[PDB]
This record gives structure tokens, sequence and C-alpha cells, in this order.
């Protein structure tokens, strides 16, 4: 209060001195499901090249 | 002439070389996304399928219709969305902000304060001080509830106010 | 197969009124009870639509096609600039078990038809990129709008039960959007597709032009009336 008023000495009243917010605690990603995987097993585990 | 007993450099080795190309037709092929686990009544952020944002997440009734991905309300703003493994509706809230205001009776007297969050609830304050006080106007911590009634001397709002006797 | 059936049919297309048909969700977003205002590609209110009663036509930047058909005669789409092997070109044919998508280079013959005996339209069929296969998309109207923007064509559409005998109806009803591909294409032109018994169809085309609207949300985020922003001074 003395800061945002700059004086030593005080009146009586209400002031508005700051701000106040939450911070954000952490974080979360989400995403549609796996599927429709690229076919390489079968190439790869192929008995004839 | 690939035989049982060969050596090394004879052995038969099977070789696949994959290529990458990126043509300017839209790509197709990419690689895992790892989805996290989902958290609620927390001011966390977000990156719901690509769409950052942060706040609060809680559990909404709003019924979208099967294609539409999240809502917005009047202002743009997006208010809701819908977890893409689920399929369900979440609805976003901002975390809570308000301002600060010092309550003294004037360094003459004394130089004991009582402290106002405006527009805060009173869950959420850090700290502890004195009786917390829950009011229409916000949260005020430092300063004791009565029934009487006077005169007043500063003005807080919502019909109500302080003074100094404690304050 | 690749046999011809006629050489002069009804020449003369006919024209009628299009009135409040053609709306579709510009997007995925949910709104509840509220007026949006927005700017895309659209087709005027009580504009000139074509009647058909079977040519290639130009797409230009958009179509809207409707048929009121019973016994679905029509079967599919032709999209592509040269309709031939030396450039890409778009094919979709719905059969009773599942709706097919293609793009490749064929040869259509210069009379494509299906018929009952997925060949009888093309000659050849190569260098095939994409492919799709899902549930088909088919005395009832059936509405669709084609768009291709982005490298992305987009499908959208719309079944009705219609109890009129000749024309559209005095109606509203948005059009859900369907289906996007994610191909890079130039669609010039286009043409229908029909599968006649070997032993005259009436459909509606319409085109779409840069406009702005302006669109009532219902609290469910269903659209239920619109107003077309120059058609006259009271819509301004
Ligand atoms: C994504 O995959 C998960 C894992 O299987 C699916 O979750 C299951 O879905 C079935 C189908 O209804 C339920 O019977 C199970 O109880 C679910 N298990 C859970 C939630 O742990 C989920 O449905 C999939 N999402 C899709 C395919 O969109
Ligand atoms: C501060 O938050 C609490 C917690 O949500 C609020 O208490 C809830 O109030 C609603 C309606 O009054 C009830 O339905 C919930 O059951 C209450 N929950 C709990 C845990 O008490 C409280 O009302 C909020 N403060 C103000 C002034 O509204
Ligand atoms: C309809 O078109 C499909 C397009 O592939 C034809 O092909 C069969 O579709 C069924 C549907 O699941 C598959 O089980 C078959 O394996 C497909 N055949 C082949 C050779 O892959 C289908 O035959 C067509 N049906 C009719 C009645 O025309
Ligand atoms: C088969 O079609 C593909 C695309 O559908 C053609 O790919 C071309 O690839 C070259 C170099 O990779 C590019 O410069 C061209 O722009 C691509 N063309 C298109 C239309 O995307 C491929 O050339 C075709 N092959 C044959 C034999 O027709
Ligand atoms: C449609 O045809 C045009 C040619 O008129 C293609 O535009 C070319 O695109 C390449 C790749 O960016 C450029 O290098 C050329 O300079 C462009 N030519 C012109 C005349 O602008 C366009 O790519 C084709 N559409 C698709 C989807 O491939
Ligand atoms: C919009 O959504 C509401 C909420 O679901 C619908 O109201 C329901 O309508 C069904 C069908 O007639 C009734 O069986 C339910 O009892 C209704 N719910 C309630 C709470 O009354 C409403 O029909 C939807 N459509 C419109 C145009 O409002
Ligand atoms: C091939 O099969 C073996 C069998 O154990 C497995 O360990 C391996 O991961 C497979 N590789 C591919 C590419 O599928
Ligand atoms: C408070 O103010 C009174 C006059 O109003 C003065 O006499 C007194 O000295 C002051 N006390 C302080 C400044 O501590
Ligand atoms: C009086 O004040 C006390 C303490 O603030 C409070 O608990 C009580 O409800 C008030 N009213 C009565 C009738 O006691
Ligand atoms: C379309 O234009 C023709 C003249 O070219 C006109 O006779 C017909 O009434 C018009 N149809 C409309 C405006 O629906």
């Amino acid at each position: 209060t003395k800061c945002t008023l700059k004086s030593f000495t005080v009146e009586k009243g209400i002031y508005q001195t700051s701000n106040f917010r939450v911070q954000p605690t952490e974080s979360i990603v989400r995403f549609p499901n796996i599927t429709n995987l690229c076919p390489f097993g079968e190439v790869f585990n192929a008995t004839r090249f | 002439g690939f035989q049982p007993t060969n050596g090394v450099g004879y052995q038969p080795y099977r070789v696949v070389v994959l290529s990458f190309e990126l043509l300017h037709a839209p790509a197709t092929v990419c690689g895992p996304k790892k989805s996290t686990n989902l958290v609620k009544n927390k001011c966390v952020n977000f990156n719901f399928n690509g769409l950052t944002g942060t706040g609060v997440l809680t559990e909404s009734n709003k019924k979208f219709l099967p294609f539409q991905q999240f809502g917005r309300d009047i202002a743009d703003t997006t208010d809701a969305v819908r977890d893409p493994q689920t399929l369900e509706i979440l609805d976003i809230t901002p975390c809570s902000f308000g301002g600060v205001s010092v309550i003294t009776p004037g360094t003459n007297t004394s130089n004991q304060v009582a402290v106002l969050y405006q527009g805060v609830n009173c869950t959420e304050v850090p700290s502890t001080g004195s009786n917390v006080f829950q009011t229409r106007a916000g949260c005020l911590i430092g300063a004791e509830h009565v029934n009487n009634s006077y005169e007043c001397d500063i003005p807080i709002g919502a019909g109500i106010c302080a003074s100094y006797q404690s304050i | 197969q690749c046999v011809n059936l006629r050489t002069r049919t009804q020449l003369p297309p006919a024209y009628t009124n299009s009135f409040t048909r053609g709306v579709y969700y510009p997007d995925k977003v949910f709104r509840s009870s509220v007026l949006h205002s927005t700017q895309d590609l659209f087709l005027p209110f009580f504009s000139n639509v074509t009647w058909f009663h079977n040519p290639v036509l130009p797409f230009n930047d958009g179509v809207y096609f409707a048929s009121t058909e019973k016994s679905n005669i029509i079967r599919g789409w032709i999209f592509g600039t040269t309709l031939d092997s030396k450039t890409q070109s778009l094919l979709i044919v719905n059969n009773a078990t599942n709706v097919v998508i293609k793009v490749c280079e064929f040869q259509f013959c210069n009379d494509p038809f299906l018929d009952v005996y997925e060949s009888g339209v093309y000659s050849s069929a190569n260098n095939c990129t994409f492919e799709y296969v899902s549930q088909p998309f088919l005395k009832n109207l059936r509405e669709f709008v084609f768009k291709n923007i982005d490298g992305y064509f987009k499908i959208y559409s719309k079944h009705t039960p219609i109890n009129l005998v000749r024309d559209l109806p005095q109606g509203f009803s948005a059009l859900e959007p369907l289906v996007d591909l994610p191909i890079g294409i130039n669609i010039t032109r286009f043409q229908t597709l029909l599968a006649l018994h070997r032993s005259a169809a009436a459909y509606y085309v319409g085109y779409l032009q840069p406009r702005t609207f302006l669109l009532k949300y219902n609290e469910n985020g269903t659209i239920t009336d619109a107003v077309d922003c120059a058609l006259d001074p009271l819509s301004e």
C-alpha cells in the first residue's frame, strides 16, 4: 500500500494494489486412438524375397 | 552359392530400403501420437487434438451433433470440447483471477490491515491469517463478522462495510 | 460392353427455381441459439437451377446436385479434365453393398454405362493412387454438394422423404458434412453415371458463388433458418 501510494503515511480507506490469478498445475495431451497401422511386419517377416 | 558352411561374408542377407516422399499431396502416413491421461477440476493447460488452451475442465450436459468436434459461444470463444477417445462432452472455464484490495484504519491509529480478493470464491486463496469471510463482493481475510449494524466507514460493497473497534 | 444406346435424346434443358435449398454446415463448430454471419460459397436463393430429363458439364467452383429418385437408377460420378489416361481422374460408384471411390487414369467409354451381367465404363485402369470403400450413400429426394479446394474434396449430403410430384419443395433443411478426401486434383468437368438394363432421368444441377449468409442455430446446434444477404434491401 505504501509503495503504490508513494507515501510513508496512509490515510483511512480501501486501496487497490495488485492482481491475483491462479497458475496452471500440469499439462494434458489428448488424441484419438492409435489404429490403422502401416503394414511393415508382413514385408519384413516375409519368407520369400 | 549359399551353403550352411560359407562364413560370414557369404551369408544370405535380406535387405529392405525405406524411402520417404513428401510430395505436395496431403500427407497420409505419420508416426504415433502418445496421448496422455485426463484430469478434472484443476487449472491446467491442454492441446486437445491440436487445439490448445488453458482453464479447468468439468463434466457438461451439452449434446453435440455426431459430427462436431468442439463448441464455442458468442464473441468467438471456445467453451466445450469432445475428447477424441472417450467421446464425451467436456466444458472449459478460465482459471480464476481478480484484484486485491487492502482495508486499513489509517497508519495514525494502527497498522494491522485486512485483505479483500474481488470476485473470488473462498476456496482457492493461496494465506491463513484470521477467520475468513465470504461475501457477495469476494473473499475477505482478517476481519470478524458481526450481527450488529452501524453507519458505513469504509465501504466494501454489496451492502456491507468494515470499521475499526480489531477490524 | 462398350455399347451405344441413344444419339439424340430430349435436347432442351429446362430451367426452374431454386427457392431456399442448398445450405450446408460450413464447419464442425457447435453453436446454440445464436445468429452467425459467414462468407463462403453457396447457392443463391431463388436462383435458376437447370433440370435435365446427359453430357459433360462444367464444374466451375462447386456443384449442387439434386435427384427426385426412386429405385436409385443413378450410380455414381466421374471427375476430371481430360477424362483419359493422360491425367488424374476421380471415380465414385455406389453398388448394393459398399460405395467405392477410386482415383486413377482410366479410358472411359464415350458412353460409359454400368449395366448388370464394376466395369463396362472404363476400358483401362492403371496407376491408381487412392481407393476407398464405405457404406453406400443411397419418392425420395437426394441432395449432394461437391466442393474442391486446398487439395481437399468435400462432399455434403442429405436424404429427404418427399411427397411432391414434380419439383423441389418450399422447405428448409441443412446439409451435413459427409466425406472429405485429401487428394490433389484439378477437376474442371464432370459426368453422371447410370446403369440401365438393355431394353430419361430427371435431376437438377446448380452452381455455387461466393457471398455472405446469416444462419440461425437453435438450442441443439441445428441450422433452422438462413437469410441471403444480397437478395433484396430487406435482407440487407
Ligand atoms: C479407444 O480404445 C479404448 C481401449 O479399448 C476404448 O475403450 C474401451 O471401449 C470399449 C467399447 O465401448 C468399452 O467397452 C471399454 O470399457 C473401454 N475401455 C476403457 C474406456 O478403458 C475406446 O472406446 C476407444 N475409442 C474409440 C474407438 O473411439
Ligand atoms: C465456492 O465453491 C464451492 C465448491 O464448488 C461451492 O459450493 C458448491 O455450491 C453448489 C451450489 O451452491 C452446490 O451444488 C455444491 O454442492 C457445492 N459444493 C461444495 C463442495 O460445497 C460454493 O457455492 C462456491 N462459492 C460461492 C459463493 O458460490
Ligand atoms: C460391390 O462392390 C464391391 C467393391 O469391392 C465388390 O467387391 C466385394 O465387396 C465385398 C464387400 O465387403 C467384399 O467382401 C469382397 O471381397 C469384394 N470383392 C473382391 C473381389 O474384393 C462387390 O462384389 C460388389 N457387389 C455387388 C453385388 O455388385
Ligand atoms: C501415377 O500417379 C502419380 C500421382 O497420382 C504420379 O506422380 C507424379 O510424380 C512426379 C514425381 O514423383 C510428380 O512430379 C508429379 O507431379 C506426380 N503427378 C501427379 C498427378 O501427382 C505418377 O507420375 C503417375 N504415374 C504414371 C505412370 O502415370
Ligand atoms: C493443377 O494444374 C496446375 C497447372 O496449371 C498446377 O499448378 C502447378 O503447381 C506446381 C506445383 O506447385 C507448380 O510448380 C507450377 O508452377 C504450377 N503451375 C501453374 C501454371 O500454376 C497444380 O498443381 C494442379 N493441381 C494439383 C492439385 O496438382
Ligand atoms: C432439442 O433437444 C431437446 C433436449 O433433448 C429435445 O427435447 C427432447 O425431445 C424429445 C423428443 O420429443 C423428448 O422425448 C424429450 O422429452 C425432450 N426433452 C425434454 C427435457 O423435454 C428437443 O426435442 C430437441 N429439438 C428441439 C427442436 O428442441
Ligand atoms: C517377426 O516375427 C518375430 C517372431 O518372434 C518377431 O519377434 C518380430 O518382431 C517380427 N518382426 C516383424 C517386423 O514383424
Ligand atoms: C495521529 O493524529 C493525531 C491528530 O489527528 C496526532 O496528534 C497524533 O500525533 C498522530 N499519531 C501518530 C502520527 O502516530
Ligand atoms: C450471530 O453471529 C454469529 C457469529 O458471526 C453467527 O454464527 C450467528 O449466526 C449470528 N446470528 C445469530 C442469531 O446468532
Ligand atoms: C431462368 O431463366 C429463364 C430465361 O433464361 C426464365 O425463363 C426462367 O423463368 C428462369 N428461372 C428461374 C429464375 O427460376
